[PDB]
């Protein structure tokens, strides 16, 4: 075996082609941006939710 | 350099079953906890074999 797949059909596993080393996937970071703010007539302060 | 084996008695071979045989790994892709389906040359279950 050289490759691998998960339940979502994504190449989450791979084999090093130079030695017997196997590696997997664990994300470095992620983020979903969303800004909450009142109306322009009321104020101008903003806040970002990740 | 060969020797002819004329002592073999001629007889038709018998037939048996193939309940849970003929299965093998499809490719070199790792699969874990996934119900993968594919089309490949596979011996049918409960089939007639010699
Ligand atoms: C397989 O086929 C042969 C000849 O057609 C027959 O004699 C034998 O009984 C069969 N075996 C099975 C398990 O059906």
């Amino acid at each position: 075996q050289q490759f691998g797949r998960d339940i979502a059909d994504t190449t989450d596993a791979v084999r090093d082609p130079q030695t017997l080393e196997i590696l997997d996937i664990t994300p470095c970071s992620f983020g979903g941006v969303s800004v909450i703010t009142p109306g322009t007539n009321t104020s101008n302060q903003v806040a970002v939710l990740y | 350099q060969c020797v002819n084996l004329t002592t073999r008695t001629q007889l038709p071979p018998a037939y048996t079953n193939s309940f849970t045989r003929g299965v093998y790994y499809p490719d070199k892709v790792f699969r874990s906890s996934v119900l993968h389906s594919t089309q490949d040359l596979f011996l049918p279950f409960f089939s007639n074999v010699t």
